[PDB]
């Protein structure tokens, strides 16, 4: 349910 | 659980045009950064084109071989993303995924200048070379069509055992021709009734074709 | 532009351990991502953000990354684990992303099979048609790799042959079909037709003729 891509950056 | 159900692909001439459409259920959608994937026969994954959320302003994103032909877009009221496909060109045919960390089951776009066309279905009878330890071999050829897929079954999907359909050949025709054979009991052959169920549903076409021995 | 390097083959034994390495610039600044895809299936992600195990990956799928490399380890391999990985992840501003080469993991020692060699001759109906069609289908065989070979009595035929590369079933043997497409006439006019299936020193010949 929370694993997708979120556009966050290290 | 999440699931990406992607569909629109089919067979379009070069040049011609296509919208692929995903529909994204068990995640929330309106913060994703979705993307489109493709893949090319035997290929490694290419990525096309992505859309970040429309939170972070909505920016699309193209790969070079697609930028300016594609539109990537999305519809966070029906958690939907489309693919606008343009000008296409042969290079275009691919297995097309939906894709943010998860993957849809992919939808088939082929780009070919050649018409759809209905399978010949043909029967492969059983006969002693393809009887050995107490059961027979059976099965239907279903030769020169386009574009894929068929898919096949057996007694309307009662024998579901047994049952082998081999990856299609694509031939210099530019057509495809496959075959599934079935295993079954030798004694059954006389008292058995089998026929092979086709569909081909890029040309609305059902078969039912009926094997008997030789 | 931006480019992810990885091999593009591996091969490990059943037990031991398996690292595919994703080598790039940006990765010091983005994260990488690891999918698993089957043959034949779509990919399924077996690391999330460098190093995360996504809910009902098996815990011996593990990743990690520093630097310019990402590294997806998997311990005590199984011959269920041959697969094509590829690492996903941005480039250095977050504009678009990328995708590694893929890498087929091959897991040795898996057990020879001879092929089984089905050949069949052209239907009635086919022949009423004015067509002809031979049907050899080669099925569950390892290695990956047959040799087709058709014969006109004992004369070898090039033309008019279709076979299939290769492809993974099920149980991660191998089938493919090979087609020969005669005239009817031709059909007739030879005493037989045969399919020859070369496979690691072994040859089987099947042989139909139009008589029979």
């Amino acid at each position: 349910m929370d694993v997708f891509m979120k556009g966050l950056s290290k | 659980e999440v699931q990406l159900v992607e569909s629109g692909g089919g067979l379009v001439e070069p040049g011609g045009s296509l919208r692929l459409s995903c529909a994204v259920s068990g995640f929330d959608f309106e913060k994703a950064w979705m993307s489109w994937v493709r893949q090319a026969p035997g290929q490694g994954l290419q990525w096309v084109a992505r859309i970040k959320s429309t939170a972070d302003g909505g920016t699309t994103s193209y790969a070079a071989p697609v930028e300016g032909r594609f539109i990537i877009s999305r519809d966070d009221s029906r958690n939907m993303l489309y693919l606008q496909m343009n000008s296409l060109k042969t290079e275009d045919t691919a297995v097309y995924y939906c894709t943010s960390a998860h993957w849809g089951q992919g939808t088939l776009v082929t780009v070919s200048s050649a018409s759809t066309k209905g399978p010949s279905v043909f029967p492969l009878a059983p006969s002693s070379k393809s009887t050995s330890g107490g059961t027979a071999a059976l099965g239907c050829l279903v030769k020169d069509y386009f574009p894929e897929p068929v898919t096949v079954s057996w007694n309307s999907g009662a024998l579901t055992s047994g049952v082998h359909t081999f990856p299609a050949v694509l031939q210099s025709s530019g057509l495809y021709s496959l075959s599934s054979v079935v295993t079954v009991p030798s004694s059954s052959l006389g008292t058995q009734t089998y026929i092979c169920n086709v569909n081909h549903k890029p040309s609305n076409t059902k078969v039912d074709k009926r094997v008997e021995p030789k | 532009s931006y480019e992810l390097t990885q091999p593009p083959s591996v091969s490990v034994s059943p037990g031991q351990t398996a690292r595919i390495t994703c080598s790039g610039e940006a990765l010091p600044m983005q994260f990488a991502h690891w999918y698993q895809q089957r043959p034949g299936k779509a990919p399924v992600i077996v690391v999330y953000k460098d190093s995360e195990r996504p809910s009902g990956v098996p815990e011996r799928f593990s990743g990690s990354s520093s630097g310019t490399t990402a590294t997806l380890t998997i311990t005590g391999v199984q011959a269920e684990d041959e697969a094509d990985y590829y690492c996903q992840s941005p480039d250095s501003t977050n504009t678009y992303e990328v995708f590694g080469g893929g890498t087929k993991l091959t897991v040795l020692s898996q057990p020879k099979a001879a092929p089984s060699v089905t050949l069949f001759p052209p239907s009635s109906e086919e022949l009423q048609a004015n067509k002809a069609t031979l049907v050899c289908l080669i099925s569950d065989f390892y290695p990956g790799a047959v040799t087709v070979a058709w014969k006109a009595d004992s004369s070898p035929v090039k033309a008019g042959v279709e076979t299939t590369t290769p492809s993974k079933q099920s149980n991660n043997k191998y089938a493919a079909s090979s087609y020969l497409s005669l005239t009817p006439e031709q059909w007739k006019s030879h005493r037989s037709y045969s399919c020859q299936v070369t496979h690691e020193g072994s040859t089987v010949e099947k042989t139909v003729a139009p008589t029979e």
